[PDB]
């Protein structure tokens, strides 16, 4: 794993050394080199995960985020240079110094077979993206949304760290493999019950959890595009993966004790879905139907079957990339119209034919049409949930049409319709912008084609 | 489809349909000729020719435009407005 | 005659995005079809067989397609 | 080609055409106009790549594992057995997975082959494929998807409690 | 050189490669000792894996 | 058995085809519903000899 | 009650409306031309009973009685103009109506085939520029304080200008592009 | 009222008017260009094409197809023995030693 760290922590020197005039150029040229680089990954085995030292390893769950990650680089920095393009330079390279320093602590953070190494790196991930929100977003209220993420965070997190230290004093090792073959039962007890709260609620709240979402309507809307694009694509998934690492330990209490947080989600995603039946804001809009799809994730997560765990790894890729794409589409009709209400822009189609035609696709592979990978993860999380009891079916169709009613209607106020007359900036799309979506959209329609990638370590 | 429309073509229609109104004299009317001064006309008379006048022209004029149009001249003007002839 | 002027939004830079993008995804898409076409008609695919007494095989002589053995 | 015994297939038997009419059918025209204008050409360009292909050849083999020591005489917290013992076990589920998936498609390509009499002359497939699914279902089910050896051993020696203890009641 | 700064990703890279082979070198405690590939030495070969 | 799956997957490729000869296009195409319109005419008799097998 | 020209409906235009409604649903109940006639002439006998009226309180009496018996003899689904609000075809060519200033992001080797057509559109250009400040020192000297008290606009009073805000009301777009 | 000192917000800038061949990236044209080329040099013709090719010819993902192969050898050999196609339990119960009750 240190094929891929050592140059990540080299692109410093090589964003602090350019030009005034060629950093962005050398940074998305190393980073799209470091993507093509990270297609070495996928030397999985049917048994056997890719163990690489006593520090990191990768089975087949960690391959696919590590890859988007290493792949969503290049499009924070192709994203975010339009804004910061009259920034002074000294900031414009701390900026990107940020973006570097949260992709090395995210893909070391995906490949710790130690688990307190897991969570020092899912904690220092927190620095570089509340910079990033308090420092370079817009408005007024980015203080209290990073206020709001970070202290919903810690409050959460900081249990898992004392019961991870207790693991280590009990079990005497914190490895995942030693775990792994060094598991025993929990049996029913308070404080059983107490050490699976404390190993869950860290990660219920930044899956997020319906109740524990307050965060997220904020920290999505006022950071600039690249911290959206992290916020929606990367530490959602980042805390999934540690809810499936650590569920391992957690047997059979979960069977019972997994039950009230279901019930949050299977209908916290119908609530947070009929938000977006009402919400004014693009940006909110995007933030509550990541909420609930996250949710949905949360389900496959707590019933725990294979089915489940393969649809929740196919949901959160395909996921991460339709919202990275849809935040993007949100930011350049923003930056057009200098205003993030839906209402205000509309009937752009008439104006910019090829930017709604990819609105159309990225909300298509939104509301999980058949066969792209959305499909596929919510249609095995539907097995599974049918597996798990009959009445959850209806929980899921009800969502299967509210989800559809928002996204075509963010298909129309904003694209269809008579347009806004008295706005006339709307300038033609940029190869800039056009360049980025393709980028975001056909990797997830090529992963159509091989999804067996992308299905988890039990495939 | 749709054969285009003319400033003198309108006019002749509306002065053909009009002519063809028995509380008209055809021999006194121009295109000047109000309804209610220059023809002793009602305004009921004038609601009646505008929807003469919409079911000639296959497009219904809106009230608040039907009740400002007295003379043929002013309906040849409005229609002519409304279909944006002679281009 | 009488030909009017149909006002409507300049799509040359879509245009432009689009054979940019076409010709940079040919631009290599053309070398690799070629070169997929040459391995598969001359080399070929590998031929199962059972493995000799007393030889042990290499780890990628255990996969049938040649870029796969690469 | 493939095996005939794993995947098998009963001889076909094709009637004749004995035509009662005058009016010559259009399918056997356009069936000696397909090996005409499409199996000449597709079969001499196949030869040619089938010559290029005996011009240089080379072998792949199967991997083959041998057996080490399962789970049940592993000492306990001792990684260095267990995690053969898991490996083996693993590569033993995959292979069963697709061997229920051989009697599967066997299955479907007798229902498909006999057509409208497949409720009378599929019995010994579907005979088979229960058997497989009892066997199946009776080794690797509700297990979760944290399945290992342990929990696998732990399902059996339950079964074989529970059969026992059946036993002593009706003894 | 007008563009050195090229090089600084692609040779971290091949060094931090290189470190990895060397990590193999620590971890050979069970090379041709494992109870799945236990397997006698062909002549002219003093390990199986490097 | 070798003309009838033949047919059947031309048909269904023959109909696919004009899909990605619009979508690879670059000038302005002559008359490309009359391109399409032939195609599905020619998909329509290739799909009708499988048929005409079936009945037969 | 929502009019640009006047605040609010004289008791002579709601009664001309209603004519104006009443026929058209008797039109849409009496599909054949002839029997419309019949009941057309009708309902102008009706109307022209009471029109020689002069008590206020009786013609609206009168009024609120001839809105009750028009909404009871109402057609479920009456006849609708193709282009008039609720039509067939209402609002079908909006898409189409791309306004002039996307011109001016026209790239210059797609201006190259119209040259005269953008000469004409930038002595256009230089006539909206021309003129603006002499519209919008009309509209200051003509309104009185306190704003203006009806949406009705000035037309050009002096020679060689223009009426004020003109622009988007002479180059909207056509009704089908 | 007085008010501080403060520059008035800037007018939004347009890339088309002082470069109408922009492409988005930057002000400089040489540098928009080379941006331009490079994005979509190492992003479509080196990344997504190459590892398509890379993903299409992975050499036997998660040993899948083999264990199919292995299928193919077992079923033949347990349709050859007459020996049952599947077996109830994972381990052999002569080698479980269960507690006695």
């Amino acid at each position: 794993m240190l094929k891929y760290i050592i140059p990540t922590m080299m692109l410093m020197p090589l964003t602090w050394l350019s030009k005034n005039s060629m950093i962005w150029i050398n940074t998305t040229l190393h980073s799209l080199l470091i993507s093509l680089t990270s297609l070495l990954l996928l030397n999985q085995f049917g048994d056997n995960s890719l163990n690489f030292s006593l520090t990191f390893f990768s089975d087949s769950l960690s391959t696919p985020l590590l890859i988007l990650t290493m792949w969503l680089l290049p499009l924070m920095l192709m994203a975010s240079q339009h804004h910061l393009s009259k920034e002074n330079l000294a900031r414009k390279k701390l900026f990107i110094s940020m973006l570097i320093l949260l992709q090395l602590f995210l893909i070391m953070t995906f490949t710790a077979t130690e688990l307190i190494f897991f969570y020092i790196m899912f904690e220092a991930t927190l620095v570089p993206t509340l910079i990033i929100i308090t420092r370079w977003g817009n408005q007024t209220e980015r203080l209290n949304a990073g206020l709001y993420f970070l202290f919903y965070t810690l409050a959460g997190s900081l249990p898992l760290l004392v019961a991870l230290i207790y693991i280590q004093n009990t079990m005497g090792s914190l490895n995942f493999l030693i775990l792994q073959y060094w598991v025993q039962p929990m049996p029913n007890s308070w404080s059983n019950t107490f050490m699976w709260l404390a190993c869950m609620m860290a990660f219920m709240v930044k899956m997020p959890l319906y109740g524990l979402h307050l965060w997220l309507p904020k920290a999505h809307v006022e950071a600039p595009i690249a911290g959206s694009m992290v916020l929606a694509a990367i530490l959602l998934k980042l805390g999934g993966y540690g809810m499936m690492r650590i569920t391992l330990l957690l047997n059979p209490i979960t069977d019972f004790m997994a039950y009230p947080f279901i019930m949050l989600s299977l209908w916290g995603m119908i609530m947070t879905s009929s938000i977006c039946l009402r919400q004014t804001d693009l940006k909110s809009l995007i933030a509550y139907s990541s909420v609930s799809h996250m949710a949905l994730v949360i389900v496959a997560i707590l019933i725990q079957t294979p089915w489940s765990y393969m649809g929740a790894t196919a949901l959160m890729i395909a996921h991460g990339l339709t919202s990275s794409m849809l935040f993007c589409l949100a930011n350049s009709n923003y930056e057009r119209v200098h205003s993030r209400t839906m209402i205000l822009a509309r009937g752009l189609q008439t104006l910019l034919p090829l930017m709604a035609a990819w609105w159309l696709l990225a909300s298509l592979t939104n509301l999980a049409l058949p066969p792209s990978i959305n499909l596929i993860g919510e249609l095995f999380v539907v097995m599974s949930t049918f597996s798990w009891s009959n009445i959850t079916i209806i929980l899921m169709g009800l969502n299967m049409v509210i989800t559809a009613l928002y996204s075509l209607y963010m298909l129309i106020t904003t694209q269809r319709g008579k347009h806004t007359h008295h706005i006339n900036n709307i300038l033609p799309s940029f190869t800039r912008e056009n360049a980025l979506m393709s980028l975001h959209m056909l990797p997830l329609l090529l992963l159509s084609l091989n999804p067996k990638i992308i299905l988890g370590p039990l495939y | 489809d749709a054969p285009p429309l003319t400033l003198e073509g309108i006019k002749d229609r509306v002065l053909y349909v009009l002519k063809l109104y028995d509380k008209i004299d055809p021999e006194k009317l121009s295109v000047n000729s109000h309804f209610m001064k220059d023809l002793g006309l009602d305004s009921l008379d004038q609601v009646e020719i505008i929807m003469a006048m919409e079911d000639e022209f296959g497009f219904e004029i809106p009230d608040i435009d039907a009740e400002k149009l007295m003379c043929p001249q002013e309906i040849v003007d409005y229609i002519a407005d409304k279909k944006d002839v002679y281009e | 005659g009488k030909r009017l002027f149909i006002i409507k939004p300049s799509g040359f830079y879509d245009k432009r995005f689009l054979k940019l993008l076409r010709f940079y995804i040919l631009l290599t898409g053309i070398p690799v079809v070629i070169g997929i076409t040459l391995i598969n008609v001359f080399i070929g695919e590998a031929e199962l067989a059972e493995i000799p007494e007393g030889y042990v095989p290499e780890h990628w002589e255990y996969f049938k397609h040649p870029i796969s053995r690469w | 080609s493939w095996d005939k015994d794993v995947y098998p297939e009963p001889p076909r038997r094709t009637p004749a055409p004995s035509p009662q009419t005058s009016l010559p059918n259009p399918i056997t025209y356009l069936t000696k106009a397909f090996d005409l204008l499409v199996d000449r050409p597709v079969t001499l360009v196949r030869e040619f790549i089938e010559r290029q292909h005996a011009k240089n050849k080379y072998y792949y083999y199967h991997r083959e594992f041998r057996r080490v020591p399962d789970i049940t005489e592993c000492h306990e917290k001792d990684v260095l057995c267990m995690f053969e013992a898991e490996m083996q076990w693993k590569r033993d589920y995959k292979v069963d997975q697709e061997i229920v998936n051989i009697i599967q498609e066997r299955l479907k390509a007798c229902q498909q082959r006999e057509g409208e009499s497949h409720r009378q002359n599929c019995a010994k497939e579907l005979q088979q494929f229960t058997q497989v699914v009892k066997a199946y279902q009776d080794r690797y089910h509700d297990l979760g998807a944290h399945y290992s050896a342990r929990k696998c051993l732990a399902k059996q020696k339950q079964r074989m409690l529970a059969e026992r203890k059946a036993t002593k009641e009706a003894a | 050189r007008d563009h050195w700064i090229h090089v600084l990703v692609p040779v971290g890279f091949v060094f931090g490669y290189y470190l990895d082979r060397k990590n193999d070198e620590k971890l050979a405690a069970f090379r041709n000792k494992s109870l799945l590939y236990k397997r006698e030495l062909k002549p002219q070969e003093e390990v199986t894996w490097k | 058995m070798n003309l009838f799956s033949s047919l059947t997957l031309v048909t269904l490729i023959l109909l696919t085809m004009p899909i990605a000869a619009i979508n690879f296009n670059t000038h302005k195409f002559t008359n490309y519903p009359l391109y399409v319109k032939t195609t599905i005419s020619c998909a329509f008799i290739t799909s009708m000899i499988p048929t005409m097998m079936f009945i037969h | 009650a929502f009019l640009p020209s006047a605040a609010y409906l004289t008791h002579q235009q709601k009664v001309l409306q209603l004519y104006k409604r009443a026929l058209r649903h008797l039109e849409s109940r009496c599909v054949h031309r002839d029997k419309y006639r019949y009941f057309a002439c009708l309902l102008r006998a009706r109307f022209d009973e009471h029109k020689n009226e002069k008590d206020m309180v009786k013609a609206t009496q009168l009024l609120r009685e001839a809105e009750k018996e028009f909404w009871h003899g109402q057609h479920p689904q009456p006849y609708i103009f193709p282009e008039s609000p609720g039509g067939t075809s209402y609002e079908r060519y909006e898409c189409y109506k791309v306004p002039e200033w996307c011109l001016d992001d026209w790239h210059p080797s797609e201006k190259a085939m119209y040259p005269d057509y953008f000469a004409k559109r930038e002595q256009w250009k230089k006539l909206r520029r021309e003129s603006w400040e002499r519209e919008v020192k009309q509209l200051q000297e003509e309104t009185p304080v306190g704003g203006p008290r009806t949406e009705a606009l000035p037309p050009a009073r002096k020679q060689g200008d223009l009426p004020p805000l003109w622009w988007h009301i002479v180059t909207r777009p056509r009704e089908r592009p | 009222t007085l008010r501080w000192q403060e520059d008035p917000e800037p007018e939004d800038e347009n890339l088309y008017e002082k470069n109408p061949d922009s492409h988005g990236y930057d002000k400089d044209p040489a540098v928009d260009v080379w941006n331009m080329r490079v994005v979509f040099f190492f992003g479509f013709s080196i990344v997504l094409v190459l590892g398509s090719t890379f993903v299409a010819y992975l050499p036997d993902y998660r040993m899948q197809e083999w264990a199919r192969r292995e299928a193919e050898r077992l079923v033949k050999y347990r349709e050859a023995h007459g020996l049952p196609l599947m077996e109830s339990n994972c381990f052999d119960p002569s080698k479980i030693q269960l507690p006695e009750d």
